[PDB]
RNA sequence: GAAUGUUACCGCAAUAGUAAUUGAACUUAGUACGAGAGGAACAGUUCAUUCGGAUAAUUGGUUUUUGCGGCUGUCUGAUCA
RNA sequence: GUGAACAGCCUCUAGUUGAUAGAAUAAUGUAGAUAAGGGAAGUCGGCAAAAUAGAUCCGUAACUUCGGGAUAAGGAUUGGC
């Protein structure tokens, strides 16, 4: 279910880390202690890689990927996508994509069905990323924001989204990803929803600023804790009222 | 280890040589040394220098296209890496080298 | 007046005076302590600057943002033949200072250190030490004699070496000359290992290896007289001002009525002689061993020589001993290579190197290929070859 | 580093001394940031203070939106058009020096980054990163 | 500011302050000047000295008056709190005369300096300064006793609690040692005296909790007797208070044993007194040491006064005890829905659906067969911080990489790839089936050596 | 900040010394003799 | 730089000067401490401001290498030069 | 000849080789230059350098004594066959 974490000092989980279905991804800078933080919750059960981008402890923004597959930006050496491809099992793609954009993370919010990518993304990036990751590719914006891969969040159980979405835009946004979708806050308060936590389909990671009515928001929205399908978010509606 | 071919005359780019121009467009190029950066700098075209292997190529001259050629593809497939692999591909880089 | 401003000052007073230095070869001041537990071992050696190259190497820095990174960094190459003792030293302890008791030559020096002790050797007659090597004849009871004075009094030991000069590329063909403390316990112990390396040849190898911290002491590239603007680094007056600009414009004051030492005035810079400390050895590369520029990742047939030769140096053929960062002197001047003195093993040397890539290219020049056959490949055959 | 800053900076080129105009790489509406001061800058005697790549620094708005003017704000810089020396081994440089206003958390004021942004200041900066579609 | 005013800056007594001015004024600024100086040089010497002492005795009095809450339109019970602790008036009266203070010891500045840019003389200039130095002292030795009452009122409110007016809190009222504080102390964690005798807690006790996941706070108070508020305490003023300027949901606890010697008519009495405060607070009634009484075992003449007191419209009983404090959480929950009733209704004066548009979520067979991990557990994982921890911990280990990814063969697992092989990097060529167009290639050599393509 | 006269962190380094930092150096003196040995061996 | 039999090599050191300075990133930490707000410290690590000593590995700058190529006027009859 | 030009430079008739020289190119100067990023943050003070400089074309404001401003200003080209 839903834990709290924290990297050296930064509440942006997703920015240092990027967790799927069936693999996760840890920056290598300090210690092994957001190594052992994600071990505590997912152990053994699935690969977790110590790995850089481009030198950099922010793969966790350069990179996007689902259980089906991983793209990497073309800043990455080489060594970086061998390690990779070596410390994850041969049923998940690896391809190093070749465009204008590099903050894939940021530029492309997707999951193991659906994927939202950047309005001027080209067209052969998307056709690649179509193929590699198995998934319907839309172009959209949250409520404006081009920035889709950084202030929303998404996962075969739910997504969310920063506070500012307009609720038309909500209503289209969970429609055309078949999923629900919910707008709040993670980190206190942080609208970059997409970077200050990551999420699969049974498990959460967030920061430690995190309050407990985000928290609650997030468990009840991304169906993680038994029979709490967004079902106990009826009673949290009273708390919303009251902090709000 | 990513030695570029040079942007201007496609020389050979080792570590710590030539300097890297980042263009607004997020477009990257690299100079061996300062003679291409800053013939770059006044917008010389390469393909119409003699010096610049871009030109010879369309002058008909160190022809551009061969079979030995294709096998210095730049891929993105992370191969597994395997050891027989790793040996076969030096003999074979070793084997195109007197070929080209 | 308080000069309104505190601001630090310029150079360094420890340093002075700044004085060209006695010798081209500078000598050291102090050795490593003797551990008396510790087995015989050379604490230095003599050799040549032949110059820099770049170096690409894997860093294995826990806690470091460069962790599991390839840091590029500059390294100095300097040539090091092997060695050859050809004599001993014995120091006695004096209230007045250490002192030297005796010296012993091993019946034979060669013609590099002859050519040391003649300054015109081509009209020198080369009466040489024939007559204190006669002291060899059939008892030969003098220089066990003592020997056995330098067992009995001596506290310290060092040995005589000189640098295969003749195995060096320098056009010169006298070699230098110096002394090397030797460490461990059992004194007698070290006049023995002495005479068993007399006529001998030690390598760089016995003295240093990969990851070892060692200090060099060379005497630093000299200038001439130089003005105070760049001797000291003094601000420069705004523009033509009387009696030029490029000058420090006031001296002195009313009290004190004498220019102060310290004022930093001009005079010669550089050939002083400097200590660096904590040069971390990157690469030691055996003479007879081919390939010396190849690492476990290139691992191509090429050696550490750039294509064209060292900018101002030769081919070296010979052991070498590759350490980052720069050392002091030109190339061509002979560079001593002290230990560390102390434990030195911080996290900074106990870390163990592993260079990926080795650069090789041309240094005359703006050099883009690393072996001449990099070179034909690439620009495929010219005119001349066919 | 600083507040907010995460981590340690390696030394780069200093290409943005007080005083020094760059232009405005965030959607929030300023056009140029006019330099007066820089965070964590060294003191020294007729020195002036200078920025570089991932540095944080004040700066006032000198053209742009009429509420952003008169008022000087922290900012962060994403482009130093200076040559680096980086430790991969290549020298770089952008073609014009740039920077985003930023509060003294680090974080981001405009949804949106134009331009490349710096490998150093996306790494130093989480939320520049996280607000950067393109990194170098 | 508001919420724990803790950081007000220490105030020295006034002969305390005086010697630091003072010794700050002759170690700072210089002391040597001598006659044969020039008489402008005087002049701007002894001008500076009385400069520097006003500065430092203006900056020591703007720092004081600065630190403080100004309780003036602070908040209507923070206010109240610091007049009936501080006495309200005598601390106005003595901020204002620190105040006054600084603007004389201003104007006796400004008017010495401007007396002595005339000095004539080293001696004249001198018994200026003397005179601007007396001056000042003389004032701040009028400052003797409103600086030491300042200085124990500053502690007292740094001391003080802070709680917030506009958050939900509760409130627990009634007679001394029913048990407030163990209420207190069993429903929140906080530190307080729950000892038997009359007034245990001598002042306002704060302690914070949690229901389902909004911030709630108790507070704990002395209590009050049954006087008519003609004559009254100040402890019991500051209950009377805070219960009136809180919008705190206000308990009223009771004890029917023998214990807290006001019988059930003097604590029903209590109640139906203190009833104006509790209009609008939608009170509950607490019956405590319910373990020792069982109010069910009570006389119906006795109960006639509880069921009196339940004709009041939104007040409740309530069963509790502290030895039996399971009960305490019953109390906290129903008090927290009535607050949270209350507040939702005063505040009014959503999710998206697919819609339709096969998809499903996904969790591997692993996580589904993983065990829950346990800190406390001896044979819990191997806890590769664990790991690094007993190799050095962090920033001494270095984790090695290679442990852990997947290859076909371990036996290769430490293996180096060359990167580079003279030119035409190894990465470039790195491609399964060399071997089909290796031998493509040697076929294509083989026809164009039979071909005569080399002459 | 803490200069190198600074007593408190001149005994961490002593203590350093006495660790494994001084039994590296022992090991590459020692590594070092058998090359001093082999030098005349050979 | 003469003079201490002469030249040369290797040395000891009386004496004179001296130096390094400060900040931050993790770990320990969201732990002691707290009702909550918040927030410790030592040991091991890693960077950084100022100052000092070196060297051009790499990058920039500098050109009388007037080294190479180009351009205006003019002259050697034209071309080359 | 070039060139608007008795503007600057080369050559033709004609007149000179006259200013003590030789060997290096240390500091500091005399005269003339180049420079990565910022562009006056230096200085009492844009002190000194720098920037536009000729020709052709578009176009040219406030004021005014209606004569002027004006080459205002602000913009595009200049080679050879
Ligand atoms: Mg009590
Ligand atoms: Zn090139």
């Amino acid at each position: 279910m839903a834990t709290r974490t924290q990297f050296e000092n930064s509440n942006e989980i997703g920015v240092f880390s990027k967790l799927t279905n069936t693999y996760c991804l840890v920056a290598v800078g300090g210690s092994e202690n957001f190594y052992s933080a994600f071990e505590a919750e997912l152990g053994d059960a699935i690969p977790i890689v110590h790995t850089t981008i481009a030198g950099t402890r922010i793969i966790g923004r350069m990179t996007a990927g689902n259980r089906r597959g991983l793209l990497v930006p073309t800043q990455t050496t080489d060594q970086e996508l061998q390690h990779l491809r070596n410390s994850l099992p041969d049923s998940v793609k690896i391809q190093r994509v070749e465009e204008r954009l590099s903050a894939l993370g940021n530029v492309i919010c997707c999951n193991d069905y659906v994927a939202l990518v950047h309005p001027d993304i080209d067209r052969e990036t998307e056709e690649l990323i179509s193929d590699v990751l198995g998934v319907e590719v839309f172009r959209q914006t949250i409520s404006g924001n081009i920035l889709v891969g950084s202030y929303c969040s998404l996962s075969n159980q739910g997504g969310l989204v920063h506070p500012q979405t307009s609720v038309q835009d909500q209503e289209e946004l969970s429609s055309l990803l078949q999923v629900p979708l919910v707008a709040g806050t993670v980190n206190r308060g942080s609208s970059v929803v997409g970077a200050g936590m990551v999420v699969n389909d049974y498990l959460a990671v967030t920061g430690l600023d995190t309050t407990a009515p985000e928290l609650s928001v997030i468990e009840s929205i991304f169906r993680l804790q038994d029979a709490q399908p967004e079902s106990i978010s009826g009673n949290l509606r009273d708390t919303l009222i009251e902090t709000y | 280890m990513r030695i570029y071919q040079c942007h201007f005359c496609s020389s050979p780019c080792y570590p710590g040589h030539g300097i890297m121009f980042v263009r607004n467009d997020a477009k990257e190029f690299r100079f061996c040394r300062s003679k291409c950066h800053k013939a770059f700098k006044q917008r010389r075209n390469p393909r119409k220098l003699k010096w610049t292997k871009a030109f010879r190529k369309a002058a008909g001259k160190e022809l551009a296209v061969d079979s030995t050629l294709t096998f210095a593809q730049r891929r993105n497939v992370p191969v597994r890496y395997n050891r027989e692999l790793v040996a076969t591909t030096l003999k074979a880089m070793a084997r195109i080298e007197e070929i080209r | 007046s308080h000069r309104k401003y505190e601001a630090p000052r310029h150079g360094h007073l420890g340093f002075l005076p700044r004085k060209r230095a006695a010798s081209i070869r500078a000598r050291v001041k102090a050795f490593p302590k003797d551990d008396r537990s510790k087995p015989v071992a050379l604490t230095s050696f003599l050799g040549y600057k032949a110059g820099m190259t770049t170096i690409v190497r894997d860093l294995d820095r826990p806690g470091s943002k460069f962790h599991k990174r390839e840091v590029v960094e500059a390294v100095t190459v300097v040539d090091t033949p092997p060695v050859v003792v050809v004599g001993v030293v014995g120091y006695v302890e004096t209230p007045r200072g250490l002192r030297s008791l005796t010296t012993v030559w091993a019946e034979h020096l060669s013609d590099e250190v002859k050519r040391r002790f003649y300054k015109n050797w081509y009209k020198s007659k080369k009466k040489a030490f024939t007559k204190y090597s006669a002291k060899y004849a059939q008892d030969g009871a003098g220089i066990e004699r003592e020997l056995a004075r330098i067992k009995k009094y001596a506290s310290v030991v060092r040995v005589l070496v000189h640098t295969q000069i003749r195995k060096t590329p320098l056009a010169q063909k006298k070699a230098h000359l110096a002394e090397i403390q030797l460490n461990g316990g059992s004194i007698s112990e070290k006049v023995d290992w002495a005479r068993e390396h007399f006529e001998k040849t030690v390598a760089v190898d016995s003295v240093f290896e990969q990851n070892e911290m060692i200090d060099a002491i060379a005497v630093t590239k000299g200038h001439g007289f130089e003005g105070v603007t760049h001797r000291w680094g003094t601000k420069k007056l705004p523009r033509k001002t009387h009696r030029g600009l490029r000058k420090v414009a006031c001296i002195g004051a009313w009290h004190p009525a004498h220019v102060m030492w310290s004022v930093a005035r001009a005079g010669q810079r550089g050939y002083h002689s400097r200590t660096s400390i904590n040069h971390k050895i990157y690469r030691v590369g055996k003479g007879d061993d081919e390939a010396n520029g190849a690492t476990s990742f290139d691992r191509t047939k090429k050696t550490i020589t750039p294509m064209g030769g060292f900018v101002h140096y030769g081919e070296i053929k010979n052991d070498f001993i590759m350490v980052k960062g720069c050392i002091p002197g030109n190339r061509k001047r002979i560079v001593t290579l002290r230990k560390s003195l102390y434990t030195n093993t911080s996290r900074k040397a106990l870390e163990e190197v592993s260079l990926k890539w080795i650069d090789t290219a041309s240094k005359f020049g703006k050099g883009r290929f690393q072996t001449p056959a990099e070179k034909h490949a690439f620009m495929g055959t010219l005119k001349k070859d066919l | 580093s600083g507040n907010g800053a995460q981590g340690t900076k390696f030394r780069i080129s200093l290409g943005l001394p007080v005083g020094a105009i760059m232009n405005c790489a965030d959607n929030s509406g300023a056009r140029n940031l006019y330099i007066i001061a820089v965070k964590g800058s060294g003191s020294r005697l007729n020195r002036l203070p200078a920025a570089s790549l991932g540095d944080m620094v004040m700066a006032t708005v000198k053209k742009g939106k009429p509420e952003l003017r008169k008022k000087v704000m922290p900012a962060i810089v994403v482009r130093q058009a200076k040559s680096w020396r980086r430790r991969d081994g290549v020298f770089l440089y952008f073609e014009d020096n740039a920077g985003v206003i930023a509060n003294p958390k680090g974080e981001m004021k405009g949804s949106a980054i134009t331009g490349p942004v710096g490998k150093e200041c996306a790494d130093l900066w989480p939320r520049v990163a996280s607000n950067s579609g393109v990194v170098v | 500011m508001q919420l724990s005013w803790k950081d007000i800056p220490t105030v020295a007594p006034a002969n305390d302050l005086l010697d630091i001015v003072l010794n700050r004024t002759q170690r700072k600024t210089p002391t040597v000047i001598r006659p044969g100086f020039k008489i402008t040089r005087i002049r701007a010497f002894y001008m500076r000295k009385v400069k520097y002492t006003g500065e430092g005795f203006v900056e020591k009095f703007e720092d004081i008056l600065k630190g403080f809450p100004n309780i003036n339109d602070v908040h209507p019970f923070h206010r109240d709190l610091m007049d009936t602790l501080y006495e309200k008036n005598h601390y106005k009266i003595s901020l204002a005369a620190i105040s006054r203070a600084k603007s004389l010891v201003e104007q006796v500045a400004r008017d010495y300096v401007r007396l002595l840019k005339f000095g004539q003389s080293l001696f004249q200039c001198k018994q200026l300064k003397r005179a601007a130095l007396g001056r000042m002292a003389t004032i701040v030795k009028k400052l003797r006793d409103p600086l030491a009452y300042l200085e124990q009122v500053r502690q007292h409110i740094g001391r003080l609690p802070s709680i917030d007016p506009n958050t939900r809190t509760l409130l627990i009222c009634g007679y001394p040692n029913v048990g407030k504080s163990s209420f207190l102390r069993c429903i929140t964690k906080s530190d307080v005296d729950v000892q038997p005798y009359a007034f245990t807690t001598k002042s306002l006790y704060v302690g914070h909790f949690d229901y389902k996941y909004l911030r709630f706070q108790a507070i704990d108070t002395p209590g009050i007797l049954d006087r008519p508020t003609e004559e009254m305490n100040n402890i019991e003023m500051q209950s009377i208070y805070a219960i009136a300027h809180l919008r705190s949901c206000v308990l009223y606890f009771m004890d029917l044993s023998e214990q807290c010697g006001f019988t059930i008519e003097a604590q029903v009495k209590l109640f139906h007194s203190i009833k104006p405060l509790f209009a609008n607070k939608s009170v509950m009634v607490v019956i405590n040491k319910t373990d020792i009484i069982r109010p069910e075992d009570l006389d119906e003449e006795r109960a006639q006064l509880l069921e009196s007191v339940k004709e009041v419209p939104g007040v409740e009983i309530m069963t509790s005890s502290c030895q039996l404090e399971e009960n305490v959480m019953e109390v906290r929950n129903k008090a927290c829905e009535k607050l949270l009733a209350s507040r939702i209704e005063n505040k009014l004066k959503h999710v998206a659906q697919p819609q339709a548009r096969k998809r499903t979520p996904f969790i591997p067979e692993s996580v589904k067969n993983l065990k829950k991990y346990d800190p406390e557990d001896p044979n819990r994982r191997k806890l590769a911080r664990d790991i690094e921890a007993e190799n050095g911990g962090a920033g001494v280990f270095n984790v090695n990489l290679k442990d852990k990814y997947l290859l076909e063969d371990d036996e290769w697992k430490n293996d180096i790839m060359p990167e580079i092989l003279d030119g035409k990097n190894v990465y470039d060529f790195l491609d399964p089936e060399i071997a089909a167009k290796l031998q493509a290639l040697e076929e294509e050599e083989e026809k164009l050596e039979n071909e005569g393509f080399y002459n | 900040a803490k200069s190198l006269r600074a007593s408190s962190h001149l005994n961490a380094k002593s203590v350093k010394r006495r660790g494994v930092f001084q039994k590296a150096v022992d090991a590459r003196e020692q590594r070092i003799s058998d090359k001093l040995k082999e030098d005349l061996l050979k």
